[PDB]
């Protein structure tokens, strides 16, 4: 009973008839000599419900399993040409028809499929044009987020077993795989479905790109061409984004965590140096995974933004050597900052100032710190030293510059201080050259200032971080059921407090102690509230702030690479501590070894520890109680040896993590000395 | 006068008919070394697309080290990534016979013959500063 195109019914007739004559070999003619062809599948349907009942009947018989398994085997590669040859979506984009049958799939996630049949299909897949692309990934967005799930699991399998199966090394790149680059590009495809398909906020929160102005030198150029007015123009933008319209930063809540498209095997495997190089520079035959971030660690997305600034450094030493050899003047290849430690804030200021209004390029030198009266060479840790000492002091409440919460021990920026925008500026500045040096601080901002960072305004539920006490009331208020006027007498109105301690009223709207707060006007009110705590009221400041801050990383991959919750992790270190990482790196000296009794105590112990007496003892030995980027394997701590056995407690020098351990007679020992240590420190 | 920040001519021949001069008459100065500009420079100039840049009224051009010297640190400086030609069309969807791409050396704009060699050398283009650049011929021989 031949037939080109295939629907629920036709397979109907075929169910009833096959079980009647004990028989599937029809069938399974059938099914092949269709799914085989394209074309058959393409004018088979859009009907998803009818393609899910029958897969729903079918799949129930293991020999028709391996029947769609051996189509779609042969189906795949045909496709592939009809893409890559003949344009066959743009002659007829029902083509794309073929791709939505064969996802409803349940099965493709089985090993059976991961071997070869899903390989095939995801080169197919992944040569789709981009308008197909486009309009699949927006029928995606409508799914649940267990399917979501599925389909997002069922690459990361395939992207985990190819890995896993094959030998990877400096000669056999990853980037060479076909088969991952392909499962790749579709799994970027569902990550696009998770973004659009989240909660997604567009237009009341976004804010304009402040640019520095270029070297005057530049700025010649500029004019000598045509291009006056056209300093704004953004970072390498994702085709799927303009395709789609919607940024990786504009959905405030996807459907399934970004985090579980991290793929853990494929970020032990990747050799970030040579992606770099294929992301700078397009090569036919090579893929790069940085175009496809979502799938990277913040590990490995770091260490590629390392290559960035110290391929930049390297360049601006190369333009301060051309300058010297063509025009005779003698340029400084680093950003040589000198202080003295009784005007930190002063001297630090004037020098970036002068720096950046003499030459905004100088920020983006390595930094390198010289304390006016010391003597040492800075490798890295002097400038450590200074950061902790810029840090103590610009958030001490004598300076007035910002507010410390004792509850969620963070810090936000103080609407009342009369402070100059300079310093605002200088602390931003330190936190891009902290981003640059790969130096993490002691830093503790809510979530809200790395989004005004990134150029998105605070919304009233980033208030859940930086101001609880705040937060809940505006819940509460949003909650209540009862006539808002009446009940709460609240107008649009409200009290902040001054230096002085004065509470200053401040309108929300003009005359606003005239204007009552009602149930229709409470939501606005609460946008109005939030939009003034987070940005009218701290506006003058913060603008100066993130000015700082953009003069050191306007032209950093870092908007296109990272998202809020990842700069945090960038300046301040991760939560998350393995002592275990930790005894696999750690370096001995004065004559300790790994094979010290004494050594193996102190391991013994250390694991022992609860995690707060974990955070102590980094805080004790490092100076912060967070891991660097990639873990606490990454801190070269320093076991050095402090003399024999003594009462004395062990000592540290944090700016080098080097800590001076006395060769103690006893673990007890050990363990009440080192315990009173990091407790009365 | 072109005392006026808007109204004055900005390309050569109009500066020259504004002046009521032709290019064999006029004499410039360069704007970073107030040099002057050998005529065999000035005719470049013209060839080359560049705007007349004004300080106080008074017009500037560029020689040809200046020009050389300051694009070749501009490369330096502003480098951002390179796409083959092909896949510069798709990005800007416009074929490369009307994307606007000047010598990275000599800022001098690229003639669609230049431009498809750039495509049959299978040869990339830069972005610096968000701007498009190439070699042309007078560049890629040397
Ligand atoms: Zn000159
Ligand atoms: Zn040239």
């Amino acid at each position: 009973k031949d037939v080109t195109y295939l629907t629920e019914e036709k397979v109907y007739e075929i169910l009833e008839l096959c079980r009647e004559r004990e028989d599937y070999s029809p069938l399974i003619r059938v099914i092949g000599r269709v799914f085989s062809s394209a074309e058959a599948l393409v004018q088979s349907f859009v009907d998803i419900d009818a393609i899910r009942r029958v897969y729903t009947r079918l799949l129930s018989n293991e020999k028709i399993e391996t029947a769609f398994l051996n189509a779609l085997v042969y189906l795949s590669p045909n496709v592939e040409c009809d893409l890559t040859y003949h344009n066959v979506y743009s002659r007829d984009p029902n083509y794309l028809n073929l791709f939505i049958i064969v996802m409803e799939n349940r099965n493709l996630h089985s090993p059976e499929y991961l071997e070869m049949a899903l390989p095939l299909f995801c080169k197919a897949m992944s040569k789709l044009p981009l308008a197909a692309q486009g309009k699949l990934i927006r029928l995606w967005s409508k799914y649940n987020a267990d399917q979501i799930r599925r389909m997002m699991e069922t690459f990361q399998q395939l992207i985990t077993y190819k890995v896993i199966s094959n030998e990877f090394n400096s000669r056999n790149l990853v980037n060479d795989d076909d088969a991952i680059v392909a499962a790749s590009k579709c799994l970027k495809m569902v990550y696009y479905a998770n973004v659009v398909g989240g909660e997604v906020d567009t237009n009341h929160n976004e804010e304009d790109d402040e640019e520095p102005i270029p070297e005057s030198s530049e700025l010649t150029l500029q004019e000598l061409l045509g291009e006056e007015r056209r300093n704004k123009k953004g970072p390498r933008v994702d085709p799927l984004e303009t395709e789609l319209g919607v940024k990786t930063l504009d959905c405030r809540k996807p459907l399934i965590p970004f985090e579980e498209f991290i793929n853990e095997p494929l970020n032990e495997v990747l050799e970030m140096d040579k992606d770099y190089t294929f992301f700078k520079v397009e090569t036919e035959n090579k893929f790069s995974f940085m175009t496809c971030p979502f799938i990277l660690n913040a590990v490995t997305k770091n260490l590629g933004l390392y290559y960035d600034n110290r391929i930049r450094m390297y360049s601006e030493r190369r333009i301060t050597v051309l300058y010297s050899l063509v025009q005779g003047q003698q340029l400084n290849p680093y950003l040589r900052l000198k202080v003295r430690r009784d005007h930190i804030i002063d001297d630090a200021l004037v020098r970036l100032e002068m720096i950046a209004m003499e030459n905004p390029a100088d920020l983006k030198k390595q930094l390198y710190v010289e304390f006016e009266g010391e003597q040492g060479v800075d490798e890295g840790g002097v400038s450590k030293e200074f950061f902790q000492l810029v840090v103590e002091e610009i958030f001490n409440p004598d300076i007035g510059m910002f507010t410390y919460d004792e509850s969620t021990k963070l810090f936000w920026f103080n609407p009342s201080s009369f402070e100059t925008e300079g310093q605002f500026t200088l602390i931003g500045i330190v936190l891009g050259l902290a981003i640059y040096n790969n130096c993490i601080l002691d830093v503790h901002f809510p979530m809200v200032v790395y989004r005004k960072l990134m150029g998105k305004k605070g919304t009233f539920r980033d208030l859940g971080d930086s101001h609880p006490v705040l937060y809940q009331s505006l819940k509460d208020l949003l909650e209540y059921e009862g006539n808002v006027e009446d009940d709460m007498m609240i107008t649009f109105q409200i009290s902040q407090t001054d230096l002085f301690g004065n509470p200053m009223m401040y309108d929300l709207k003009e005359n606003g102690d005239k204007i009552p707060i009602t149930n229709e006007n409470r939501k606005e009110f609460v946008n109005l509230y939030s939009d003034y705590i987070l940005n009218k009221s701290v506006e003058k400041q913060f603008k100066a702030f993130r000015r700082g801050f953009h003069m050191v990383t306007n032209e950093s991959p870092l908007k296109y690479l990272f998202r809020p919750e990842e700069i945090e992790l960038l300046i301040c270190g991760s939560r998350n501590l393995d002592f275990q990482a930790l005894e696999e790196t750690t370096e001995y000296d004065g004559g300790y070894t790994r094979d010290s009794v004494l050594i193996r105590e102190f391991w013994e112990i250390v694991h022992s520890f609860t995690d707060e007496q974990k955070r102590l003892f980094l805080q004790f030995t490092t100076g912060t109680d967070r891991a660097p980027v990639g873990g606490l394997g990454k801190l070269k701590m320093i076991i050095a040896k402090n003399g024999p056995d003594t009462e004395r407690l062990p000592t540290s020098h944090t700016c080098f993590n080097v800590l001076l351990l006395p060769e103690y007679s006893s673990k007890e020992k050990l363990k009440e000395r080192l315990l009173k240590a990091i407790t009365y420190a | 006068m072109f005392q006026d920040p808007q109204e004055r001519p900005r390309k050569l021949p109009q500066l020259c008919t504004e002046l009521q001069t032709t290019i064999h008459d006029i004499i410039l100065e360069c704007v970073y070394c107030k040099q002057q500009l050998l005529r065999r420079e000035v005719y470049d100039f013209a060839f080359r697309d560049l705007c007349i840049v004004y300080r106080d009224g008074n017009p500037y051009a560029v020689c040809d080290k200046c020009l050389k010297f300051y694009s070749k640190i501009s490369e330096y400086r502003h480098y951002s990534y390179s796409l083959y030609g092909t896949t510069l069309e798709q990005q800007y969807n416009k074929p490369l016979s009307d994307l606007l791409i000047r010598c990275i050396n000599c800022q001098k704009p690229l003639s669609p013959e230049e431009k498809q060699r750039h495509l049959d050398k299978k040869q990339r283009f830069h972005n610096i500063r968000g701007r498009w650049t190439g070699r042309c011929m007078s560049c890629s021989r040397s």
